[PDB]
DNA sequence: CACACACTCTCCAATTCTCTAA
DNA sequence: TTAGAGAATTGGAGAGTGTGTTTTTTTTTTTTTTTTT
């Protein structure tokens, strides 16, 4: 029923050594009390939360042990059952916290009026010719921060290897952030009002449910044997804001045959909204075993489920200067297009133009100034790489494969709707590489057009009747029928994009698999090596590092060229014998979409060397990009 | 238990055919097959459940034929001549007929 | 009271009597107070020998036996007893002190009548000690059952505790304690919930179904429930063969309670296991001796080394040697590169056989599949893309969304034998081309979104459309499949039964004398109930060759491949091309058991791949 | 409604039903200890004729072409069927609010499971909600007979 | 199982009714 | 006629008894019909 046993551990001891470090402990070994200082912020309202580094604590006991006095083993108890420490430290700062220093503007609070006339309610009646739970008074969450190495605590663990020994023990837990719910109101302390002896009672809750009090204990309403209603008051209640996450294991950790397993992680207090999904993380915190309350608790059984009480977070992963330490370097825009995947040798024109996607044209009033570009031709070209390359590289950018469209769904996960925003609302002011491309519905297709059109998209299902803005430049790229490319014909008779989709796009770009001996060894010498050597080869030149590359392009966009008359008089000159040979062998004619990619082109070029407008020393390299892409459906 | 339904060349078109619940009890168990045009005669009743009264709203009562008799509507239907519960029986001056 | 006070003692003199069962308790004992309090652990179990047990008190045995719910409990006492008079430790912690933490048993051979599957389990079984063997499904996700509460009496310092009771934690019935914590002491003292001095033992419920190899005539298969705790959680996956260990016991009122009034249903029924012993053979692994270790390090110096293995594959079978070659060198498969950013290079051989129909292509899959220490069956009628990677399910323990793995997953660091691959629909084909790219499968189904390992390597067989391969049309016409996944395949061999005089005598004496075979033992006429080497040898020399060598390229090789791939490319040859030249090369050196690509492996690999292009 | 007593055959009559099935709270007999276990009498109990049909904003009406709003329109006595569905009507009679009448203790039904009101008698702890309706008292619509003896005397 | 709600049973004392003397 | 003591009936405390509660519901395969393929 209720025996009792010899644990070696007494509280009393442990509450007096924590009260003990509180005061004394000061890190002045980095050369007043650290937790003091704090606590004075806190006193102050300049801070909402405490960590304990427990670090610290193994200083603590050192320099006790050192000085003689054996304390009491403390970071061994509060790894081993961390839960109820979370109490003795409250205890223990509540017990130590200064009076405030700097002024609150305390009656703007609701708790400083009625604990006010909570207490002068007692003295009045009390002339006669705890007060309340402290849970409700603390203004702080108080969280634990593990061991570093220098110990169960500081090895991170796979969520298989959380065994049911762990449970009340604090750990260490490595995964990704799989789903993430909105932060909710959890109550801690209920405030209750009586009617009519006009008394504040308040409930406390430790539970994932709990039952109101409805009839009136107060002395005053017993004592004159009425009858007393209790109504809940929200603006007196003490909440948190609680919010669950689901955490997953790492693919490098599942053994050969399963399948990986998850736990649910509480974060609670100040600690909200650290965690985001895709995250990689180390979360440590204090396993715990949920109990199933009221029947359930019943039928349910022995087999208690289980969760995770975040306490910290360990994510896994000068800019004004950098941009110039880019320029006076010089030769920035071949430089640039040659640092675009480094790994993929050769193929210059193609990473010369997909660097004028990250920059884009201009927008005018509406006018597009997004770049469409689509590269096209055999498989094992590595399409693909270089698309992602562009993914992890451009601001804004979103992978995306035909293997789309923004649309309501119903019921996903939790038992609600929701209009979700597609791959083409994911990009909006950036790029969408959209790889695969043809292998597409006609439903997503038919919406490509829409973008191009309106720079939006548009919904038509549950009422919902809205248009959604979605300016995005697109990255394309689409794979032969048949296996290989047959250069006997047309890019219109190898891929399934009709011309009325496939001429939209600034460039199209064929690019092929040619053999040839020389080629095929300066390709197979590159390949043969990254599987003697697991690092990639010497390039040969430095290449920028991609977060330059970002903080030059993010500065360089915004510079938005004008035209300059000699432009406007030269690219007419062009265009109109650009038409003239296209009267003069597949669709490639001369559109006034491409007098308007020229421009969008040359803008893009202009944005790279940074200027509030360029000589045409620019505007025969757009044209140069364009004709190269002609040759090259040709060949 | 029987649901009987409405014969789709009596249910006005783009209409929904309605239906009853009958019940046969002894000896009128097993005496019509799925699909079959039926012509019951019966004690039309009601009793009270709760679930009408939950999900309707209002004091309403389920209804059940309790079958008393069964013929099946096979001949030509729009015939005076021919009664009781088997057209293709005989009597015994029709045999000798 | 009396009789367990008596079987304890009785007990206690056979591990007096086989002091091995000491030393065991032992080495246990001091490998965790090294790894834990000096310094991954060793659970507190002991395998006894049932054997020795019979040989010291066969009145004790055939109580372990018959009557377990009487005879384990005392035993157990017994050696918990025994590890406290051994233990010693300065200053234990509160939760070893608070750990409710005896000592488990494990039992050794010779079950006689307690050996049974699955189907021969039946009610006369009940509350005895059974060995049953079987294939593993529906593995349910591990929960932390409670077993102690620990309490603190704030206002007194003392720690109370609550035993908690279960009908599948205890071999005895028990009044059932019914999961509510103590909230308030004896005296009125609120009670705080200490837990990390609580206690609470992990606990599964696996599926273990009979072998379908040995269902009888038209019968499916019959399954078990069996619970599993402490240390045996996650001892095994679904798919593999199993031989359990434990107490088949009852469960429940069966109906006997007036809640219900059904009076046909019969009571619930499962086996509480004691151990668990993983299987492969038709022993889920081989231990390699002093004297096998010698014979496959000998062996592996004969310059024919790749003829005889590669003839002791499927020695039935006649001809097909080029294809055998390539089934030994994708069961000794090539090393797989974790490269950074992201670059992960696949060690794993595809081998596609298409062609005539009667050419041994099923009957070679069958050998792949008897021959590998992992391979999983499947045909293309007989298989969806559901069950190729995971299907969603409820786990009914726990009420929770789940995800089943699939035959691609199933398979992981093994080989998938896929039959019929062309009769497959274009929507189950679009689950293979995820596995053999990324060696891995995403889902995005019920609010599960996940990404499986599924690290195997497809051989796989197929006719062409046409019932038989018309040469005067091109492999496009004649191979139904997207030259896309045909490019994710490595060997590509087309296979033709053309008539010709010596060869089909060659093979006809062949299949003559393979119906031939008598069995050794069997009388005539009764019903079945220079150098090659044994299968079982084979099975060791392949083991042998992935747990110790892992070959590195090397430059003698790459003169080779780089002359061989611009060869074949400037005369479908792809960038893909090139790194099967190396997984094959990779694959023989270890075929050799040598830490080094040389140029012999880079040779014999491009013959090989040469032959599957050109049918030299 | 009318009942019958179990408990002593006394009889009770014109008994007025509300959206719940409602027995009478007292015997009629004062020799009768009796609050419940009533019997119906279905001769002397009258029974009137009831359908509910569904109705929504007309397809012309919608003012932007968002989802049709509905109404459960209630009709009794002779004008059950008097409208078909994809017709369009004019129905006039009182709009109702309906009680969920599984909160409200219903003869043999357990409760159901957005917030209504509480505090009543009947209802102890649990809340009562309500839907809208429409009771109809005249239905119009707006959207062979082959003998000269019955054509001749319909026609003014 | 066990813990709230729904509902009946029973006892006890609190209030009002009724009679008597101041 | 007021006012105070003794007798009867009603209110409601509170003890006792009895009942219901977990809860889900997509997913994955198999089929049979329309039509848009
Ligand atoms: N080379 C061979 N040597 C010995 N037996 C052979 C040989 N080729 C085929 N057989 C036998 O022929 C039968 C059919 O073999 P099987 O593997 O089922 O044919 P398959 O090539 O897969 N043809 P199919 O199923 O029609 O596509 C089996 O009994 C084989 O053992
Ligand atoms: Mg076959
Ligand atoms: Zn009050
Ligand atoms: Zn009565």
């Amino acid at each position: 029923a209720l025996p009792s046993i010899q644990l070696p551990v007494d509280y009393n001891n442990l509450f007096n050594e924590i009260t003990d470090f509180l005061v004394t402990f000061k890190q002045d070994t980095l050369s007043g009390p650290k937790y003091m200082a704090m606590l004075q912020k806190v006193a102050n309202r300049e801070l909402n939360s405490v960590i304990i580094d427990l670090d610290d604590i193994l200083q603590y006991q050192n320099e006790k042990f050192l000085q003689g006095t054996q304390a009491d083993d403390l970071v061994s108890a509060i790894q081993q059952n961390a839960n109820h420490f979370t109490e003795l430290f409250c205890r223990a700062i509540d017990n130590n916290m200064p009076l405030p220093t700097k002024e609150i503007d305390y009656k703007d609070d609701v708790l400083d009026v009625i604990l006010n006339q909570r207490r002068l309610r007692n003295e009045r009646m009390l002339s006669d010719r705890e007060l309340f739970p402290p849970n409700l008074t603390r203004r702080y969450f108080l969280y634990f921060k593990p061991l570093s190495q220098n110990a169960i605590s500081s090895k991170p663990l796979s969520v298989r290897q959380i065994k049911g020994d762990f449970l009340g023990q604090l750990i260490t837990v490595r995964g990704i952030i799989t789903r993430v719910s909105d932060v909710k109101p959890a109550v801690e302390v209920i405030a209750y009002t009586c009617d009519q002896c006009g008394y504040e009672v308040f409930q406390e809750v430790n539970s994932r449910t709990f039952t109101p009090l409805s009839e009136c204990t107060s002395e005053e309403c017993s004592q004159n044997q009425t009858k007393g209603q209790l109504f809940m008051s929200t603006r007196a209640s003490k909440f948190s804001a609680f919010q669950e996450c689901k955490i997953q294991e790492l693919s490098q950790q599942v053994p050969v045959g399963h399948i990986p397993r998850s736990l649910n992680i509480h974060v609670n207090g100040t600690l909200v909204r650290s965690l985001s999904p895709g995250d990689i993380v180390d979360v440590t915190g204090i396993f715990l075993p949920a109990p199933y309350t009221g029947f359930k608790a019943l039928k349910a059984g022995l087999l208690t489920e289980t969760y995770l009480e975040a306490q910290f977070v360990r994510q896994h992963k000068d800019v004004e200067e950098r941009v110039m330490e880019l320029i006076t370097s010089g030769d920035v825009y071949n430089r640039l297009a040659k640092s675009i995947a480094p790994e993929i040798y050769g193929n210059l024109d193609v990473k010369k133009a997909l660097l004028l996607l990250l920059v884009g044209g201009v927008d005018k009033r509406k006018i597009r100034g997004d770049i469409n570009v689509c590269l096209m031709g055999d498989p094992g070209v590595a399409k693909s790489q270089l698309l992602k390359a562009i993914c992890k590289i451009s601001p804004r950018g979103v992978y995306t494969t035909g293997k789309l469209t923004a649309a309501v769904m119903k019921d996903p996960v939790t038992d609600e709707m929701i209009l979700e925003g597609g791959a083409l609302v994911l990009a909006d002011n950036g790029i969408c590489c959209i790889d695969e491309f043809d292998k597409m519905d006609e439903s997503d297709r038919t919406a490509i057009h829409e973008v191009m059109e309106q720079q939006t998209i548009s919904i038509s299902k549950a009422g919902i009747n809205t248009t959604l803005n979605a300016r995005t430049s697109i990255l394309a790229a689409a794979n032969p029928l048949y296996g290989r490319y047959n250069p006997r014909l047309s890019p219109l008779d190898n891929i399934n994009l009709p011309a009325a989709l496939l001429s939209r796009f600034d460039i199209l770009f064929l690019m092929l698999d040619i053999p040839s001996r020389d080629d095929d060894e300066k390709l197979a010498e590159h390949v043969t090596y990254v599987h003697m050597h697991n690092k990639q080869p010497d390039l040969d030149f430095t290449p920028v590092e991609p977060s330059k590359m970002r903080e030059y392009i993010a500065y360089a966009k915004t510079k938005r060229p004008v035209m300059s008359e000699a432009v406007n008089d030269y690219v007419v000159q062009a265009y109109i014998r650009l038409r003239q040979d296209s009267k003069r062998f597949s669709f490639g004619q001369a559109t006034p979409r491409t007098l308007l990619g020229i421009i969008r082109l040359s803008q893009a070029l202009a944005k790279l060397r940074l200027a509030d407008m360029v000589d045409i020393d620019d505007v025969e390299e757009a044209l140069r990009l364009v004709r190269v892409s002609k040759e090259s459906l040709y060949q | 238990r029987v649901t009987l339904q409405e014969a789709p060349g009596t249910v006005p078109p783009g209409r929904l055919p309605r239906h009853r619940e009958v019940i046969l009890l002894a000896d009128l168990v097993d005496v019509s097959k799925p699909g079959e045009e039926v012509e019951v005669t019966g004690i039309y009743k009601n009793n009270y459940d709760g679930n009408l009264n939950a999900k309707n709203g209002f004091p309403v009562f389920a209804t059940i034929i309790e079958a008393n008799s069964i013929k099946r509507r096979e001949g030509n239907t729009a015939n005076e001549g021919e009664e009781g519960l088997d057209v293709f029986s005989w009597t015994e001056e029709e045999e000798r007929e | 009271d009396a009789v367990f006070g008596d079987r304890v003692r009785r007990f206690q003199e056979f591990l007096d009597t086989f002091t091995s069962y000491r030393d065991s308790v032992r080495s246990i004992q001091v490998y965790n107070s090294n790894n834990a309090a000096n310094y991954n652990i060793l659970p507190h179990r002991i395998i006894i020998s049932l054997d020795d047990l019979r040989e010291f008190d066969r009145s004790f045995w055939s109580g372990i036996l018959v009557e377990p719910a009487y005879f384990i409990p005392p035993a157990e006492k017994a050696l918990t007893d025994l590890a406290d008079s051994m233990d010693d430790v300065p200053h234990p912690n509160a939760s070893a002190v608070s750990s409710r933490h005896p000592w488990k048993l494990s039992f050794k051979g010779s079950f006689g009548a307690h050996a049974l599957s699955p189907r021969t389990l039946t009610a006369q079984h009940l509350n005895k000690l059974v060995s049953v063997e079987g294939i593993v499904t529906k593995t349910s996700l591990v929960r932390p059952k409670l077993i102690r509460s620990v309490h603190y009496a704030a206002k007194t310092g003392r720690f109370h505790y609550r035993d908690y009771t279960d009908a599948t934690t205890t071999l005895t019935t028990r009044i059932p304690t019914p999961a509510i914590y103590p909230t308030e002491d004896t005296e009125g003292n609120k009670l705080t919930t200490e837990y990390g001095y609580s206690t609470f033992i992990d606990h599964q419920r696996i599926t273990v179904q009979e072998m379908p190899e040995m269902a009888p005539a038209g019968q499916l298969p019959r399954s078990i429930d069996v619970i599993l705790d402490d240390d045996l959680v996650d001892k095994t996956k679904p798919g593999d063969r199993v031989n359990v260990v434990g107490v088949f016991k009852s469960l429940g009122a069966g109906g006997m309670n007036q809640s219900n009034s059904n009076t046909l249903i019969g009571f619930k029924t499962l086996i509480l296991g004691n151990t668990v012993y993983p299987l492969h053979a038709r022993a889920a692994r081989q231990m390699l001796t002093d004297f096998d270790i010698r014979n496959i390090n000998k062996l592996s110096k004969k310059k024919d080394i790749f003829d005889i293995l590669s003839q002791s594959l499927a020695p039935s079978i006649y001809g097909h040697d080029h294809i055998k070659k390539a089934i030994l060198l994708m069961l000794m498969g090539g090393v797989e590169k974790n490269l950074e950013n992201g670059s992960h290079l696949r060690g794993d051989i595809n081998i596609l056989m298409v062609g005539d129909p009667s050419t041994a292509k099923s009957q070679l899959l069958r050998f792949v599949l008897n021959t590998a220490s992992l391979a999983i069956a499947t045909t293309g009628r007989g298989s969806s893309g559901v069950g190729l990677t995971a299907a969603v399910t409820t786990d009914r323990e726990t009420g929770e969304r789940r995800l089943e793995a699939g035959a691609m997953v199933l398979a992981d660091r093994g080989v998938v034998c896929i039959d019929e691959f062309d009769k497959m629909t274009d929507v189950d084909r679009v689950a293979i081309h995820e596995v053999m790219e990324q060696q891995t499968v995403t889902i995005a189904k019920a609010g599960i979104h996940t990404t499986l390992n599924a690290r195997c390597s497809v051989i796989a067989a197929a006719n062409p459309v046409f019932g038989q391969y018309d040469v005067n049309r091109d492999p496009h016409q004649n191979i139904a499949l997207p030259d896309s996944l045909l490019s994710r395949f490595d060997l590509l061999f087309v296979v033709t039964d053309d008539i010709n005089e010596i060869r089909d005598r060659s093979i006809s004496e062949h299949v003559l004398r393979t119906h031939r075979y008598l069995p050794p033992g069997y009388l005539e006429g009764e019903p079945v109930r220079p150098k090659l080497v044994t299968i079982p040898f084979l099975r060791k020399y392949v083991q042998y060759a992935k747990e110790r060598v892992i070959p590195q390229l090397t430059q003698e090789a790459i003169n080779v491949i780089v002359k061989n791939y611009t060869d074949l490319r400037n005369d479908p040859i792809t960038a893909r091309t090139l790194e099967t030249l190396i997984r094959l090369a990779t694959a023989h050196a270890k075929v050799r058991l040598s830490k080094t690509v040389n140029k012999v492996d880079a040779k014999v690999a491009a013959n090989l791949l040469r032959f599957a292009l050109l049918g030299e | 409604a009318s009942f019958t007593c179990d408990m002593c055959r006394a009889i009770v009559d014109n008994v007025e039903q509300s959206f719940k099935y409602t027995e009478p709270t007292f015997c009629p007999n004062p020799s009768c200890e009796n609050r419940a276990f009533w019997t119906l009498n279905v001769t002397r109990s009258r029974f009137l004729d009831w359908q509910k049909v569904r109705i929504q904003e007309n397809a012309n009406e919608i003012p932007t072409g968002s989802m049709p709003r509905t109404l459960d329109v209630i009709l009794r006595g002779d004008s059950v069927e008097r409208a078909k569905p994809g017709d369009r009507c004019k129905f006039t009679g009182v709009e109702i609010v309906v009680p969920d009448v599984t909160q409200l203790g219903l003869p043999g039904v357990k409760p159901s499971s957005n917030s209504g009101v509480t505090g009543l008698r009947s209802l102890g702890v649990r809340d009562l909600t309500y839907k809208i309706s429409f009771l109809a008292c005249h239905v119009i619509s707006i959207g062979n007979e082959r003998d000269q003896e019955v054509f001749l005397n319909s026609l003014s």
